[PDB]
């Protein structure tokens, strides 16, 4: 979604809603039947900076499933697929607005953090541009973005690497090399600490406070993950939800990108006394900057290890994170996450969070009494 | 290796599919698994996986809600929480610290026929977990004050059980299916009796039910078989052996009681319907066949499957998904197969807009009964492949350990992947028809409908329409209309 | 019962007779483009074999009674062959597939002009019969040659195949009409279709198709196997092209002029690897410019735009002018 | 097993008769035999009617 | 005004999926989409059973004959 | 979930005013309210004449005979 | 003195900046009306709408209440230049605090007289304002509105607007890029 412009915003959502629709070699019906009768699964997902298609099946069906996956991922979108995607995107937007899902709020948070350009571009796409997601816009987006140097292919459960290399050669070798040709490239991201305050006559008020933390290339990503685990598993529940009855739900959000990041809190509680919720969230966030105790750090590290290793145990998730690690760093770093987690110390986490606090806050508020909240300068002073 | 290429299609000698008897090469291999029995009767099973990054230990105790009475209903709920509260060796703070250090991934599932305690930790401390797990379940001390404190929590859990609509409907079908047996009572217990539990009741329950013969300890993941077995023996060698003189309530067969319950509530916007048949126990000959039927029905969602990705619902190989896609508002559908020692329930749970009430009411049976007369080979092979993939998809240590423990408890044996694949793959259209007519054709039903019932009040009684629903092409009159 | 493994299939579809079913990678139904199929079939029927010899002798009669007849009628109506061939009147009037494809893909004018051209004639013919279109309309009808109508036809058919006909999976079906008549009631669709029984699976390999040799041969010179490099070949090619132009008046040139063969040879040389400076630089520049323009899709300039309306409520639906201090 | 949002039973006496328990032949086992008996009775009735129709 | 309601009133408007074949692209509309039009006898014959009945907290038990 | 669409899909729903007499209180619904259901033959017999026809910037003039 | 900043993804951004004016009891109310007549008729059109094209529309709001009051501006323009819509608008209001020219004051007073007397000429509106005058001031004052408007002077209007500006601003913004606007403290500093 980071690579989309206002003209083609939401193209990734349309592709996801119509990821099985291909026409060149196999039909939507046939490529659905292949997944159905193979007993496996086929899925697509997309982040601000990534789009991953994954299919798991039996060995004997490997060739057909791989051909289907390649056709779905790399084939240009068709007009019929464009129309179906437009319809499904309208339905998805209506559902998201009706349910008031947390993603709809994160979209506003990102827009505030980075503006309408770049990272701030909503994952679901601009609602006013849905009608413009025709085959022409999708094909232009793919041509300007999908290039052979930006494609990665992954397999797991393969007896011999050469066999899968030959299988991929038979399919993706045609794509002419884009090296030496004008590439779209990505403009460097800029962080802005704006604020948003939405009046909605809602019985409950939802606030979010995020700060520019660090990118993937930095060595503090493990520290921020440990801090988020400490907040969610131990501190947020004990000090915020259990003690106060007007806290409906608090959770720490932590996103890392190739060049930027966002770490912070999102807390929803009673509409009235929103000032108390805001002050308590600020105090809890500042507590880590104050320091972290040994027992708390050990508990957070244990929880983080449990979660990460549970993810890594399943083959599909392990393969996905292997691809992501390879595309971020040429080496594979998911085989030694335990070592990095152990290396983390309370002082490092405290210093990282304290440094992040000094940044320009990104403050988003929705609810009935968002107006009666401290000004942006007041929030900065409280964090200070 | 069969040949040089792993992805070869030579063995697919039946129009792109394996023949009836053959199975995929991947399922021809089984991980090592050793099962042993101790003097106390505690059965230890280990299925090591060196490459895995985690170790899971699951303790299954055949004690469950089945062993409760009206005057002691809900004692299992107190038992599950109180076990963590304290022990003779360790205080509440000490056990809480120990649990936190090795991760909070402790899952306690209080079932009806048994209770499971699954703990997943790192490979280097798995033994420690056993030392903990054996102690917490063995030397727990149940104080009166702790029970008084936990009464409120248990009551709140019983009241909040309604949050999981599918779970509450499963409890309702259990209640309606077994009315002349305590097995029908809800797992969370009777609300008004929750405040009547005392420390002595819990102590008697644990003493008379947590016996050596009821304990099965299963281990999976990166676990050393010898070390784990020795440590588990040392930990669980002090469990008292089962005593025949003791009386275990509700030891007779819970005979199936066909019924139709209607929890009419016209302020829910949605309807939860469940239609179930009496199903084989864990030891019946037609066990894996009914699991194959479960795979045949599968599950459906409104944001996936035919509801989201197809030109028309007709273009697929799942018969039920066609119907579900044809219905815009029938949202959730899942086939539940719950087998127990004495009996079992196999059925379908739909959740969707009440305007399609009858459509959800008469659909599940119509498909199943239809398999008694004719099932297409496409569905047979779809279910075959799905079962193969699910067999190969059991990777998480906790899930595999729990499955091993349950299989040992209900069969005293670990059924390998290869054996299950050979069993299910041998099924044929004729065998499928014969099993379906044995279990589904012209058979009684247990039906529950929870939610707005304004449309369904007219036929809310067990009548000719419900009677003929379990037939095949005869009885689809009501489903198609609307 | 399974259609495959039936006794007939077991006895006949066996390796001994080479009638066995072969399973390959999955592929879409309707794997063959109709336009390409008809191109290859036409080439085989006309330019090869005894059928080709017979059909070549019938070129005069076919041109007189199948091309100039349609052209004469269309010109009488102020129309061209495009109006009757690009979109058949059947599709233009009542066809839901065409309607949906046009709505989802086509700009309104592409069919609005087609409808209005016929409206011109039929507003007069129905009022008073025997209408002969005057010369001024006939002139604009005659201006467009068949060389552009063929391009439009091929573009439309290829688009329809690649986008819609390539994304369809037919199924066994009962009567579409929900008519109580027993004759319509028990209509069975799916049997008696060659495609239904040719392949029982979507993985089956295709057993009947055109060889690559035939496909490549059908893309050669339609008039015949000549050698435009040698003078002897060029003479025969020019003779055949001249007689063709005589037979078809508005196919490639106006019925009173002559075809420019030097420009055609320059185009052929530029298109293929053969090259030389035997042509004037002006000719090469003109040919390149014409080729670029012919393959250029028109685009909107965003200029000379009309004014958009922002309607407001009338005065009588709005409050009066006066407004005093309320209190 | 009622929903949590349900409270205690209302004092209103909805049932005057307990036919739900009284109207029982305790044959939860062997239910299919009773179903066959009911089908046979229906068959006899339908056979008489069909004889008149014939 | 150019708005649908002309700027004076709100119109309870609906575009019935009847008389349509495809909801999007070449995809077909749901077979029973028309049933989503509540309160219409044309949608279903079951609407002819239009007795007044509303109830909460009511549980009914019926046993197999 | 307790949502109209079950929390994972969007439902194109509409409560037809057919079979209802009163908008609210004691006033009848407009007689031709049912016509606001576009694209339904039941709404009107004028939908049988439904051939494709779209035009912008088109003016025609007719004179009294 | 709260603030509201709603992200609506509207192609146009609507801003509103208001301050506490005087109640009906205070005699400055007439002056405030003149100030409104100084904006909705003469200034706000020339300074904002005529010079700048992205200003869709600007207007001056003036509400009076028995115990409080509100006075300020509401503007609407292109979202992409939301900041430019804000700053300039403030300046216009601030310009009133700077001073009023004699010709502009005379034009505004003439326009206000025309509007008020057009309202009063109709019997129904005259009766309504008579009722409101009786219920507010306990007497009838619409008979001498012209004299009150005449008595207004530029100095009084300037002083009243300057005093009003010192109050805590109330700021509302709905648009596609309202997330990037000067902070409330910056707004106050600019107003200062
Ligand atoms: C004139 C003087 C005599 C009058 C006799 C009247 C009838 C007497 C008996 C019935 C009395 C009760 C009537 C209740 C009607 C309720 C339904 C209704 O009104 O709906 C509107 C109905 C149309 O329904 P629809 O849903 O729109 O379906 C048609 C669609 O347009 C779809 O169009 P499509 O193009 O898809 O289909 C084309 C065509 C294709 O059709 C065919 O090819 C089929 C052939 C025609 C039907 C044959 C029926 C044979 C009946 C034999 C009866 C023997 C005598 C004993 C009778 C007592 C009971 C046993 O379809 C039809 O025509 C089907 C419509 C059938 C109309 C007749 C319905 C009534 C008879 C039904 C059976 C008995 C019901 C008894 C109920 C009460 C209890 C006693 O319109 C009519 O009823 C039209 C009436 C025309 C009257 C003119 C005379 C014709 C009389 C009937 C046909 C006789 C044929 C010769 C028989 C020879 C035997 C040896
Ligand atoms: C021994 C047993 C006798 C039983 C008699 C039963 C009588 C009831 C009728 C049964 C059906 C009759 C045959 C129908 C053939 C239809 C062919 C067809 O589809 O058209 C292909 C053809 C076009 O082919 P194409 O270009 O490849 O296009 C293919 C489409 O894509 C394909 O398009 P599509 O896939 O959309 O097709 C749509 C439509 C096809 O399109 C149509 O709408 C067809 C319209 C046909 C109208 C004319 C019908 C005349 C039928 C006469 C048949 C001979 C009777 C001889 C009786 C002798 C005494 C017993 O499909 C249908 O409606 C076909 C349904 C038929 C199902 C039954 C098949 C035959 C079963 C026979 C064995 C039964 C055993 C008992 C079972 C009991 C229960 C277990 O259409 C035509 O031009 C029509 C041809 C009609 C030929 C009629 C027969 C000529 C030869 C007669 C020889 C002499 C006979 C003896 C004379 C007396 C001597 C003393
Ligand atoms: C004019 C001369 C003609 C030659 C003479 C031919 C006479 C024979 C006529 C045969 C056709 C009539 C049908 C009878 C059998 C149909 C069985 C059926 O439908 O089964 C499937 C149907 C399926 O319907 P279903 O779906 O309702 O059944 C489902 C029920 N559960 C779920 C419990 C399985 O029913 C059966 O399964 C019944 C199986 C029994 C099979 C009975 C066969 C009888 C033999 C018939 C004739 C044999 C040849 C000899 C004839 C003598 C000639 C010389």
């Amino acid at each position: 979604t980071r690579d989309e412009t206002n003209e083609t915003s939401g193209s990734l959502l349309s592709i996801k809603n119509t990821y099985l629709k291909t026409v060149l070699n196999t039909n939507e019906t046939i490529n659905y039947g292949v997944v159905q009768q193979s007993g496996g699964s086929f899925e697509m997902e997309y982040d601000q900076e990534t789009a991953y298609f994954k299919a798991n099946c039996l060995a004997h069906d490997a060739t057909d499933v791989f051909s289907m996956v390649a056709d779905c991922a790399l084939e240009p979108r068709s007009t019929v697929a464009a129309s179906v995607g437009v319809e499904k995107n309208q339905n998805t937007h209506k559902l998201e607005s009706y349910l008031k899902t947390g993603e709809l709020f994160n979209e506003s948070v990102f827009k505030t953090a980075y503006g309408l350009k770049g990272l701030g571009l909503p994952l679901k796409g601009l609602r006013g541009n849905v009608k413009n997601l025709s085959s022409y816009t999708l094909q232009k987006f793919q041509l300007e973005n999908i290039t052979p140097n930006r494609i990665f292919v992954c397999a797991a459960g393969v007896e011999s690497h050469q066999e899968f290399v030959d299988l991929v050669q038979t399919k993706l070798a045609q794509i002419p090399s884009a090296e030496g040709q004008k590439t779209h490239q990505r403009e460097k991201s800029e962080y802005l600490g704006g604020e948003v305050r939405n009046l909605t006559e809602e019985s409950n008020v939802t606030l979010a406070l995020l700060f520019q933390s660090v990118p993937w290339s930095s060595a503090d990503i493990v520290a921020f993950n440990v801090a988020a685990a400490l907040l969610n598993n131990l501190r947020l529940k004990k000090n915020l939800l259990q003690k106060y009855a007007y806290f409906d739900q608090a959770e720490a959000l932590n996103f890392h990108f190739t060049d930027s990041g966002l770490f912070g809190l999102r807390t929803s509680g009673s509409a009235d006394r929103a000032k108390d919720i805001l002050n308590h969230s600020i105090a809890e966030l500042k507590a880590i900057a104050s320091g972290v105790n040994a027992d708390e750090l050990l508990t957070a590290k244990a929880a983080l290890k449990n979660s990460v290793l549970s993810a890594l145990e399943r083959q599909t998730d392990r393969l996905e994170e292997t691809v992501k690690n390879v595309r971020t760093f040429n080496k594979i770093q998911h085989t030694d996450y335990v070592k990095q987690i152990d290396s983390v110390t309370a002082d490092q986490v405290a210093k990282a969070v304290a440094k992040v606090l000094t940044s320009n806050p990104t403050f988003v508020a929705q609810g009935s009494q968002v107006n009666a909240l401290p000004t942006y300068d007041a929030i900065r002073n409280l964090l200070k | 290796k069969s040949e040089r290429l792993q992805f070869s299609k030579a063995r697919l000698t039946d129009f792109g599919e394996l023949p009836q008897g053959e199975i995929p090469t991947a399922l021809q291999y089984d991980r090592p698994c050793r099962v042993e029995t101790l003097a106390n009767g505690v059965r230890l099973a280990v299925e090591p996986s060196s490459v895995s990054p985690l170790a899971a230990v699951s303790v299954v105790v055949r004690a469950g809600t089945r062993q409760e009475t009206l005057e002691t209903s809900g004692v299992a709920q107190f038992v599950q929480r109180l076990v963590l509260r304290g022990t003779s060796k360790r205080n509440r703070e000490q056990i809480e610290k120990e649990l936190a250090l090795l991760g909070g991934n402790l899952k306690v599932q209080v079932g009806r026929e048994t209770t499971t305690y699954t703990l997943s930790v790192l490979p280097e401390n798995v033994e420690k977990a056993v030392d903990f797990l054996g102690d917490i379940l063995q030397n727990s001390v149940f104080n009166k004050q702790q029970v008084e404190a936990e009464k409120e929590a248990v009551y709140n859990n019983a009241l909040s059980a309604q949050n999981d609509q599918q779970g509450l409907l499963l409890e309702n079908i259990h209640f309606t299916a077994y009315r002349d047996h305590y097995f029908g009572q809800p797992t969370h217990g009777i609300r008004e009796n929750l405040h009547n539990i005392t420390d002595e009741v819990v102590k008697n329950f644990v003493k008379t039910n947590y016996v050596g013969s009821n304990f099965v300890v299963a281990a999976a993941g990166n676990v050393n078989s010898q070390a784990f077995l020795q440590a588990a023996e040392k930990a669980f060698g002090t469990v008292a052996q089962k005593d025949a003189t003791t009386f275990v309530p509700n030891t007779e067969k819970p005979y199936f009681t066909p019924s139709y319950m209607t929890i009419r509530d016209d302020e829910m916007h949605n309807l939860n319907v469940g239609v179930f048949f009496e199903a084989p126990s864990w030891t019946d000959p037609d066990f894996f066949t009914i699991n194959f039927f479960q795979r045949i029905l599968g599950e459906y969602q409104a944001d996936k499957y035919t509801g989201q990705h197809l030109n028309t619902s007709d273009r697929q190989y799942s018969l039920i998904h066609k119907e579900l896609g044809n219905l815009p508002d029938v949202t959730i559908h899942k086939t539940h197969y719950l087998p127990y020692s004495d009996t079992g329930l196999f059925g379908s749970y739909f959740y969707g807009n009440e305007i399609f009430g009858n459509q959800m009411l008469f659909l599940s049976q119509m498909i199943l009964s239809e398999y008694a007369s004719y099932i297409n080979q496409a569905e047979i092979y779809r279910a075959r492949a799905k079962y193969f993939n699910e067999l190969l998809a059991e990777q998480n240590s906790a899930d595999i350990a729990s499955s091993i423990a349950t299989q040992v408890t209900y069969l005293n044996r670990r059924v390998p992947r290869s054996e299950v694949a050979k069993r299910i793959s041998s099924l044929d259209s004729g065998l499928i028809n014969r099993a379906a007519t044995r279990w589904f054709w012209d058979k009684e039903l247990a039906i529950v409908t929870w939610g707005p019932s304004h449309g369904l009040i007219a036929g809310s009684h067990y009548n000719r329409s419900i009677k003929r629903s379990t037939l095949g092409w005869y009885g689809n009159t009501h489903y198609y209309i609307v | 019962v399974r259609l495959e493994k039936i006794l007939w299939e077991q006895l006949v579809n066996v390796k001994a007779f080479s009638r066995q079913r072969v399973i390959g990678a999955p592929s879409k139904w309707y794997n063959e483009n109709r336009t390409e199929w008809f191109k290859v079939a036409q080439h085989n029927a006309f330019n090869t074999g005894f059928s080709g010899v017979i059909l070549r002798a019938l070129e005069p009669l076919l041109a007189k009674f199948i091309y100039r007849w349609r052209l004469d009628i269309a010109h009488q109506r102020g129309l061209t062959l495009e109006d009757s061939l690009l979109f058949m009147d059947r599709e233009l009037r009542r066809c839901y597939f065409f309607e949906t494809v046009a709505r989802q893909n086509l700009h309104p004018y592409t069919v609005l002009f087609m409808k209005k051209r016929r409206a011109r004639y039929y507003k007069v013919e129905r009022g008073l019969r025997g209408f002969y279109v005057p010369d001024w309309v006939r002139k604009e009808a005659e201006e467009r040659q068949l060389s552009e109508t063929v391009d439009n036809i091929f573009n439309w058919e290829n688009f329809v195949y690649r986008e819609y006909m390539s994304d369809m999976t037919p199924i066994g079906r009962w009567t579409s009409l929900s008519k109580i008549t027993p004759l319509d009631m028990f209509q069975y669709y799916g049997l008696f279709r060659n495609e239904a029984w040719d392949r029982f699976f979507y993985n089956e390999a295709f057993y009947e198709s055109y060889s690559e040799k035939e496909k490549q041969e059908a893309n050669g010179n339609p008039f015949g196997k000549f050698n435009l490099q040698t003078a002897d070949g060029r003479a025969q090619f020019e003779k055949e092209v001249n007689t063709f132009i005589e037979r078809y008046p508005f196919a490639v040139t106006k019925p009173g002029q002559k075809f420019d063969f030097t420009r055609f040879y320059a185009l052929e040389d530029l298109a293929n690897k053969r090259d030389t400076s035997k042509y004037d630089p002006a000719l090469l520049e003109s040919v390149k410019n014409e080729l670029k323009q012919s393959a250029a899709l028109p685009a909107d300039n965003g200029a000379n735009k009309t004014k958009k309306s922002k309607p407001i409520l009338p005065d009588w639906l709005q409050p009066k002018f006066g407004k005093a201090f309320q209190a | 097993s009622r929903p949590g949002n349900f409270g205690d039973h209302i004092d209103f006496k909805v049932n005057i008769d307990n036919w739900f328990d009284e109207n029982r032949v305790h044959n939860e086992h062997e239910t299919d035999i009773r179903r066959t008996q009911i089908y046979t009775l229906n068959a006899i009735y339908y056979g008489g009617l069909l004889s008149f129709a014939r | 005004m150019n708005v649908t309601g002309a700027g004076l009133t709100h119109v309870k408007d609906f575009h019935s999926d009847e008389m349509r074949v495809f909801r999007g692209g070449l995809r077909h509309i749901a077979d029973k989409q028309g049933n989503l039009i509540y309160g219409s006898v044309n949608s279903s014959v079951r609407y002819y059973h239009d007795k007044m009945s509303y109830e909460r907290g009511f549980i009914q038990h019926s046993r197999s004959p």
